[PDB]
């Protein structure tokens, strides 16, 4: 019943302070511990600290005490993470959490990138299977994550496999495949719909025979 | 500090199996332990509290036992969306709450050869000066697989992108994507391209080729 | 303004005790005892690397509050010269020179904790000179919140402003050295008070008077009878509703509990004054209560009672918790504020509770106690069986090693608590059906191979109590008791051979109805109100006066003699009770083989039989062929006399009832207890002592020592209403009638035992203790427990028995 | 025959100490002792 969250996919330049938020609701914000926890993608979990409900006392890690600062907004029931751009490799994901003693809720997380955020619009290529059914959609050279991909504005969902993005040479690549019966394509029009909120760009690409 | 040791590191089973996970400590923590479930690329799900208390919403198929340092998690029936990594976590004291080294639940069912589909570069991409050959290896088991790219019969390792999907939550199969990127001139300087799959299900790699 | 200082670390730690000689290892000593060891221990602490910052901080606060908090509005402080000589030789001296500079243009006066009245004009530097020489600091133990030794360092003589002050006290009632002991406390333990707590014009004799003490002895000898009757009526008025329950609707043990709650209130409040509301709201803290109340509303009301019960307990560590409760509960107007304050202090609550293994077990409970605002204690207990079980078994084991003279009882209770169903007593169920499987079923609590042979608990209690007092009848215990499904249901075997749920297969309902029948018969028939009406107490003398004769630390009573009569009238005991206990006995018609097994199929009986078969019969000798020509017809008579239709229930009834079971009226009486028995508490020159609770307290009570108690039941009648038998159809009827002989021998044995177990001119001696209490919870015996001479430590080891401050040396 | 079988010297020698005591295990059932040593006499006389 607890929803404690707000942001997603944070971008910050080196040398500038950064403020992560987690806004909680649906319970008494005066009766549990707020928590900040860190994880490098593909590795274990590391702690940050606790400050609530009104005692305003905090507990940090010694490995993170000089590193991060925790603040709580009591009226709006929100917690904050302020570590600035002190380090570079820390371009990873975070989580804000609530007391496990009732039960260990969580937030959807906050992925941070410590760079100048050289945004790049996606480039869309249709995977025409030399006329003739399996079709595909390739999105290349976009930044940052994420991008929403649908087939016929999401109306075509059966037999759709969307594949995770990969970062290479500071750019992202994603692919998707759709399988339909041989009697529908190319008779039935199929379009890949790509949306990039960072660039706020919507691209529609019709699959055409070669 | 308290270090929790889990065993085994990897767990490959069949659906519906009664399986256990073992977490041992260096010194007793009474009932100050917890079991959390984490699937790939999202937040954890706490499963069992206090080594003896379950929690609501969690299906009843899970159970736990606890004595001293030797604590055990039990899955009466293994199903597809239970697959993932799991952490045991102490609560005796809170200089942090050490988690274990991790135990990734996994399946062992009916080794399957990948469905391989090769795709030549699009005309729209060729208008941009690039040319990518895209290979899809869908619905194979085990996840261990090798992808080899050959141009005119000669292996090419550069310009290759590989991506993988998570373990399937219906049939527990894996899917992989490969992308060989080249310049338009380089693409037009060669005729035959192939995608080769080395998998344990076949002694001979699965070959998908196309001539330009 | 400020001064010059370097070391302000301030933080410190306590110490540990020693143990010595043959004293029990539990070290809980107090003041005295260690007479000259304290100076040595304080010197050892002074020889630590942490001494100088603590003493520098002490100097800092001393010159802070004493010097310039009553100043600094018109006198700036400067500290040019300041030095200590804290040496490794444990000798320290100090020289201090201070300046007071008044920036204001006025003439004022300097205030110091002495007759200090000095005049300083405007813009002048008043001088302050303090000198102290290297000397052994004196050690005085003040008191801590947990009431420990606050050793503090005193100066023997120091020159302040050039004048010598002796036995100088430094920072009284507040010192920062923080060295303490977890086993040595403050006060006179239990006995050192009894040299000056009583005497010529002491507290007790002034606060005890002849009329009051005789009123107390009358009160003690009445209230015991009162509470006996109240317990008797209460346990049984509960059973009244218990029995009349119709099967199919479960009842919690606490359901009827509120139905007659006013009797519970009266009982517990007449026990301890005012301690009725505490239980009044304790017994309604479950979801089953008609008027449910919150455990916070519960605890908020009567703090005094919680304090009393907490210091009635024997665990010493609990005293530390008593330090915070007032600090916990100051300035609270309602339970909501209590919830708020407990949540606020939960940060301090979690670590100390969670750092002890004993309470590491308790760790979960406190959490949900502090989280949810609607915790109800019985639901709380049923939420977590395991921790309660683990603690309770340890307490039970301690009790078992405490008092071994009831070895089987301390035994039996333990095996009750192994199964986790028992704590369901604080959970909704059917109490009679639940208590049955708690006591009327075999248990198999182990997992080696199978331990169903452990059997039920009541039979274990039986074979424990009657260990060897009988030999032959133990065979019948095996036949009809040790193998009775009504008494031993043999769980997991019932659903093994029937598989159809027959009427006889469900022994559970039969035993439940029998249990309800017995309970209702004892309750509404025997324990009825009219029956309890026919018991009374009558005063006899209440006329003589007791004077107090004293010689120094003595308080005697010249002539103790108090005696009250108790009239039983007609303490009527109806029939049907032992009828119900017979109903407990099996009703199977099979008796022939069992009688053979008792009378004939024995061990020594067959020994005499074989002896007589092979040889014997002096004089006859050779007439052996007809030896199996006589030991067949006599057994034939013993076997034909008994009726196959009759059962062992009828056999026992014949020797108990006389007349047959079919012609028994429960309205008539079996046991008749009439008359009046007297109690003659008396004596001469008996000492009066102060009597105590278990933990540290202000209020006290008293006692009279070694009363010569005599109780005599001469001139009482204890008879059987049906003395003469009436059996028209006895079990062993015929020319070989033995049933009437059994009845006669039963009557003779009853007469003899009533001449022994009943009236036998009982004599005893104890120490009558009374804690006399006023109307408004203001008992007359107490102490200020603020000065370091009125503290009594009930658990401190007797220093006169030998303790030394060294590890086994 | 009663003199021969019962009113002897040895039979009287142990019957009295069965009357006053004996019967191991029973012990206090002294009252039934002349409740068993008449029935056998009655049977023998009736025979």
């Amino acid at each position: 019943q607890v929803q404690l969250q707000q942001p997603g996919a944070e971008l910050v330049k080196p040398g500038a302070s950064v403020k992560l938020s987690c806004k909680a609701s649906g319970y008494s914000f005066i009766t549990y511990w707020m928590r900040w926890v860190r994880q490098r993608p593909g590795q274990g979990l590391e702690w940050i600290g606790q400050i609530n409900p009104s005692n305003g006392h905090t507990n940090y890690d010694e490995k993170f005490k000089d590193r991060a600062t925790l603040t709580v907004d009591k009226s709006s029931t929100t917690a904050y993470l302020q570590l600035s751009s002190l380090t570079s490799d820390d371009s990873a994901v975070y989580f804000c959490a609530r007391s496990w003693e009732a039960m260990d809720y969580w937030g959807q997380g906050t992925s941070v990138t410590v760079s100048s955020a050289k945004t790049t619009a996606p480039s869309v290529y249709p995977l025409a299977p030399v006329c003739g059914v399996t079709l595909g959609c390739l999105v290349k050279g976009y930044f940052p994550e994420p991008v929403t991909l649908t087939w016929n504005s999401g109306s075509l969902s059966s037999g759709v496999h969307t594949f995770p993005a990969v970062l290479q040479s500071d750019l992202y690549t994603l692919s998707s495949s759709v399988t339909v019966t041989s009697s529908t394509w190319p008779s039935q029009s199929i379009t890949c719909n790509v949306a990039h909120p960072a660039s706020s760009t919507k691209v529609d690409k019709k699959i055409e025979p070669r | 500090d308290i270090v929790l040791t889990q065993s085994p590191a990897t767990l490959s089973v069949t659906p519906g199996d009664s399986v256990s996970l073992s977490c041992r400590a260096s010194q007793g923590i009474s009932n100050n332990l917890h079991w959390y479930q984490q699937k790939s690329h999202e937040s954890p799900r706490l499963l069992i509290k206090y080594a003896s208390q379950s929690f609501s919403g969690i299906p009843s198929r899970f159970s736990g036992s606890g004595s001293g340092t030797v604590f055990t998690l039990t899955i009466n029936s293994v199903e597809t969306e239970d697959f993932g990594v799991y952490f045991c976590q102490q609560s005796y004291s809170w200089p942090i709450f050490t988690f274990g080294s991790g135990t990734n639940l996994q399946i062992k069912r009916a080794d399957a050869a990948p469905t391989v589909s090769i795709f030549p570069p699009s005309s729209e991409q060729l208008t941009s000066g690039g040319a990518s050959v895209v290979c899809f290896l869908n619905n194979f088991y085990p996840k261990d697989i090798n992808v080899k790219w050959k141009i005119d019969g000669s292996e090419r390792q550069n310009g290759v992108l590989n991506s993988w999907t998570d373990q399937d939550s219906k049939d527990s199969t894996y899917s992989m994507s490969s992308t060989l990127t080249l310049t338009k001139d380089e693409y037009e300087r060669h005729n035959s391209y192939t995608c080769e799959a080395t998998h344990k299900t076949s002694t001979s790699p699965i070959v998908k080729s196309f001539n330009r | 303004q400020p001064a010059a200082a370097t070391r302000i670390t301030v933080e410190n730690g306590t110490d540990k005790l020693v143990n010595y000689k043959s004293s029990p290892q539990q070290l809980f000593l107090a003041k005295n005892a260690l007479k000259d060891k304290l100076q040595g221990e304080f010197d050892k602490f002074l020889s630590d690397a942490k001494a100088f910052p603590a003493l520098t901080a002490d100097l800092q606060e001393w010159v802070d509050q004493q010097l310039f908090n009553p100043n600094q509005s018109f006198f700036d402080l400067s500290a040019p010269r300041s030095n200590f000589t804290l040496s490794s030789d444990k000798k320290a001296s100090l020289d201090f020179i201070f300046r007071f500079t008044n920036f204001t243009e006025s003439v004022q006066l300097l205030k110091l904790p002495e007759g200090v009245s000095v005049v300083v004009d405007s813009k002048q530097s008043f001088d302050y000179y303090v000198n102290a020489s290297a000397q052994k600091l004196l050690v005085l133990p003040l008191s801590l919140p947990d009431y420990t030794l606050g050793l503090n360092y005193m100066f023997d003589h120091i020159t302040l402003n050039g004048k010598v002050v002796n036995k100088f006290s430094f920072n009284p009632f507040k010192t920062n050295l923080n060295l303490a002991f977890s086993n040595v406390y403050n006060g006179v333990d239990v006995f050192e008070a009894q040299k000056n707590l009583v005497g010529k014009g002491k507290y007790l004799n002034t606060h005890v008077k002849a009329e009051d003490v005789k009123k107390d002895v009358n009160a003690n000898i009445k209230n015991q009878f009162d509470i006996a009757k109240i317990i008797a009526e209460l346990m049984g008025k509960a059973l009244k509703e218990f029995g009349n329950q119709q099967e199919g609707q479960p009842l919690s043990f606490l359901k009827v509990m509120d139905k007659v709650k006013e009797d519970f209130e009266k009982l517990f409040n007449l026990v301890r004054p005012g301690l009725g509301k505490f239980v009044k709201d304790l017994i309604q803290s479950s979801s089953q209560a008609e008027n449910k109340i919150t455990v916070y509303k519960l605890i908020f009301d009567n703090k005094k009672t919680i304090l009393n019960l907490l210091k009635e307990l024997s665990i010493p560590e609990l005293n530390s918790s008593l330090g915070l409760v007032d600090v916990l509960f100051d300035g609270i107007t309602d339970s909501d504020g209590l919830y708020e304050r407990l949540q606020s202090f939960k940060d301090l609550i979690v670590p100390a509770v969670k750092t002890n293994e004993k309470t590491a077990a308790l760790s979960p409970l406190i959490e949900e106690l502090l989280t949810q605002k609607d915790t109800y204690v019985f639901d709380l207990i049923q939420k977590h069986k395991g921790i309660l079980t683990n603690l309770l078994k340890n307490f039970l084991a301690d009790f078992q090693k405490s008092t071994p003279f009831m070895a089987d009882q301390v035994a039996i209770f333990t095996e009750l608590f192994d199964n986790e169903g028992a704590f369901d007593l604080f959970g909704e169920a059917d109490f009679v059906d639940k208590i049955a499987e708690l006591f009327l079923t075999k248990r198999t609590v182990k997992n080696g191979e199978k331990i169903e042979t452990k059997d039920s608990l009541l039979v274990t209690s039986l074979k424990s109590l009657l260990g060897e007092k009988v030999a032959a009848l133990g065979d019948l215990l095996d036949s009809y008791i040790f193998k009775n499904e009504l008494l031993n249901r043999s769980v997991e075997v019932a659903k093994a051979e029937a598989k159809d749920t027959k009427g006889a297969t469900d022994y559970k309902k039969e035993q439940a109805k029998a249990l309800k029948k017995l309970f209702k018969h004892i309750g509404e028939n025997t324990l009825s109100k009219t029956n309890l009406d026919k018991i009374t107490l009558k005063e006899v003398k209440n006329t003589e006066n007791v004077e107090l004769e004293e010689t120094e630390t003595t308080l005697k009573v010249k002539k103790l003699d108090v005696e009250y009569k108790v009239e039983l009238g007609n303490f009527e005991i109806k029939n049907g009770l032992i009828k119900a206990m017979l109903e407990f006995l099996p009703d199977t018609k099979d008796l022939e083989t069992t009688l053979d097994k008792l009378l004939f199929k024995g061990e020594s009986y067959k020994a005499m039989k074989d002896k007589y078969i092979k040889e014997g019969f002096p004089g006859y000798g050779w007439a052996k062929g007809v030896v199996p020509g006589a030991f067949e017809s006599i057994e034939n008579t013993f076997k034909s006399a008994i009726d196959k239709t009759k059962s062992i229930r009828d056999l026992f009834g014949d020797m108990l009832f006389g007349n047959d079971l079919s012609s028994v009226k429960e309205t008539d009486s079996f046991i008749t207890l009439g008359g009046s028995f007297d109690i003659k508490y008396g004596g001469e020159n008996l000492n009066v002592l102060p009597a105590y609770y278990s933990l540290i307290n202000s209020e006290i009570g008293y006692q009279i020592i070694g009363v010569d108690t005599t109780i005599d039941a001469t001139k009482v009648k204890v008879e059987l209403k049906n003395k003469e038998y009436k059996g028209k159809s006895p079990a062993i009827n015929g020319q070989v009638k033995l049933s009437q002989s059994f009845f006669n021998v039963w009557t003779n044995m009853f007469d003899s035992i009533t001449k022994q177990i009943f009236q036998k001119k009982y004599e005893f001696k104890d120490n009558i203790q009374v804690f006399a209490r006023n109307e408004d919870n203001t008992s007359r015996l107490e102490l200020d427990i603020s000065d370091p001479e009125q503290r009594v430590i009930p658990f401190a080891f007797v220093d006169g028995f030998g303790i030394q401050l060294k590890a086994v040396d």
